[PDB]
């Protein structure tokens, strides 16, 4: 029950480098692939998303759980970013730009993470 | 390629259409059907320059570009009666009133 | 559940929106509840491959005046399911407006609605200028047709 | 085949019958054995000529597979054209 203590500053500095690379990423057309994923629609805007998508999460919440040390390792962070991307993929299905954007944001995450200078 | 003309004489204006490869003589046949005057009895103009039997409307400048259904091109018409040649005369349309200040 | 609505059929369908008109086109997607959703505009002559879904209603207006436009010569657009790997083409064109409607459009574009009634025209035309084109009025007429 | 349309200042506009029948008012005036000429003592030259241009534009681009262009109306004739259109029902 020492779950109060924060993550070591080097770990928080690492997570924020990865999630900033993902969110700031632009394709060769200068388009910010992550913008649609920053914040989820409201249940009244899009109830069909919450009917189907069952564990909802956006980058707003992901980068929140970094501030408050909910993720205890880089793997805990990857589990949500993959869940975010898979949520978008199962709701919109292949053939949609949002699907294919989340394919790429998955790739950027693993490139950004595989940059460990350690 | 359809071209859309506005054949004008004095205070008569004929609305008709032809093809860009249609001939000036072929307008004169269309005008003969409407005004009952054979091709020899009529002279077609495009801004003071006499038009030419045997020439296509495209070669006279009438294209899909310049003679559009919503903005037809003008062809001047003058008649010949035996030895008499009237001058080409096209009376102007009426002028519009000045804009109400509501718009301007 | 309105009669003019999109069906929540999770069946993807590629569609090519092509604005072949001189207007700035506002595509309007009809909700699953038949509610109009405005989508990003298209400059004149512009086209874009668009991902949509089978059984979804689409509608197209002038983005500035909400004048009604045509899609494949009809007012409504529904994508079929794509046959093999072939996008469905949506040709967006002007309609042949009545002479009266086109005049109303131009007078509406020059006279601000405050001065509609300052124009010295038959008073049955004041109310014609005030009947601005919008999506709900078209949905009402297009619905009652079926 | 061709019908005559006179303005208030005497200009004669000869158009196809199927073109002039675009107007509902003109359709009633015509064939109401059948009529070939119509006179309008309250529509000027610069309005009918533009009215007749709309007839050409309607018949050509109605049910067309082409790219439909905008019908142009200069500001100085919009009002007169509006009641001309309202009167002719077209
Ligand atoms: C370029 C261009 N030029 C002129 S028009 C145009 C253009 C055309 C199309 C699109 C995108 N395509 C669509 O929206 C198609 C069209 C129609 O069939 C309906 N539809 C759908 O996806 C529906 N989905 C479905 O029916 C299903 F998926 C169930 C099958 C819907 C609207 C999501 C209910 C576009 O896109 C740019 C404009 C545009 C369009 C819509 C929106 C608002 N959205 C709504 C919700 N959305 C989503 C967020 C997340 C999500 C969010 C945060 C975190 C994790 C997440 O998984 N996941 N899924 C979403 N659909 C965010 C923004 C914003 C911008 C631009």
């Amino acid at each position: 029950a020492e779950k109060l203590s924060p993550n070591p500053p080097k770990l928080t500095k690492q997570m924020n480098a990865i999630i900033d690379t993902v969110i700031n990423y632009k394709d060769s057309s200068g388009r910010q692939l992550s913008e649609v994923f920053i914040q989820l629609p409201s249940r009244k805007e899009l109830p069909e998303y919450y009917e189907l998508i069952r564990k909802p999460v956006d980058f707003k919440k992901i980068k929140e759980r970094i501030r408050n040390h909910k993720y205890r390792s880089l793997g805990d962070l990857e589990k949500d970013v993959m869940l975010l991307c898979h949520n978008a993929q199962t709701f919109n299905l292949e053939g949609s730009q949002i699907y294919e954007d989340s394919i790429v944001l998955q790739s950027v995450f693993k490139s950004a993470r595989q940059k460990i200078a350690k | 390629m359809d071209v859309f003309l506005m054949i004008r004489r004095h205070k008569t204006t004929i609305f008709t259409d032809a093809k860009e490869s249609s001939t000036v003589f072929e307008l004169k046949r269309i005008v003969e059907g409407i005004l009952k005057r054979p091709p020899d009895e009529q002279r077609l103009y495009k801004d003071d320059q006499l038009l030419d039997d045997g020439k296509t409307l495209g070669e006279c400048g009438f294209t899909s570009q310049t003679a559009r259904p919503q903005a037809p091109a003008t062809v001047g018409l003058a008649f010949r009666a035996d030895d008499t040649f009237e001058a080409l005369c096209i009376e102007p349309f009426s002028s519009p009133p000045e804009l109400p200040d509501v718009m301007k | 559940r309105p009669v003019l609505r999109s069906v929540n059929s999770r069946e993807p369908s590629q569609v090519i929106f092509c604005n072949r008109s001189p207007r700035v086109v506002l595509p309007v997607w009809l909700n699953f509840d038949g509610e109009p959703q405005p989508y990003p505009t298209l400059p004149p002559g512009t086209g874009r491959r668009i991902h949509s879904y089978r059984g979804h209603l689409w509608l197209f207006r002038d983005a500035g005046t909400h004048d009604g436009l045509l899609v494949n010569q009809t007012e409504l657009f529904v994508p079929s399911l794509n046959v093999d790997g072939q996008p469905i083409f949506a040709n967006i064109t002007l309609p042949v407006y009545t002479l009266k409607e086109r005049c109303l459009q131009v007078v509406r574009s020059l006279v601000k609605p405050e001065n509609y009634r300052r124009l010295d025209i038959v008073r049955s035309l004041y109310e014609d200028l005030e009947d601005h084109p919008n999506v709900q009025k078209d949905l009402e007429r297009l619905t009652q047709e079926r | 085949m061709y019908v005559k349309l006179i303005s208030s200042d005497g200009h004669e506009f000869i158009v196809k019958r199927e073109h002039a029948l675009t107007s509902g008012t003109i359709k009633a005036m015509l064939s109401g054995n059948e009529t070939n000429e119509v006179n309008f003592r309250e529509i000027p030259s610069h309005v009918l000529s533009k009215v007749c241009m709309y007839f050409t534009y309607k018949v050509r681009y109605t049910n067309s597979s082409t790219e439909i262009p905008e019908f142009p109306i200069a500001p100085e004739i919009a009002l007169e054209l509006l009641m001309a259109a309202n009167f002719l029902d077209c």
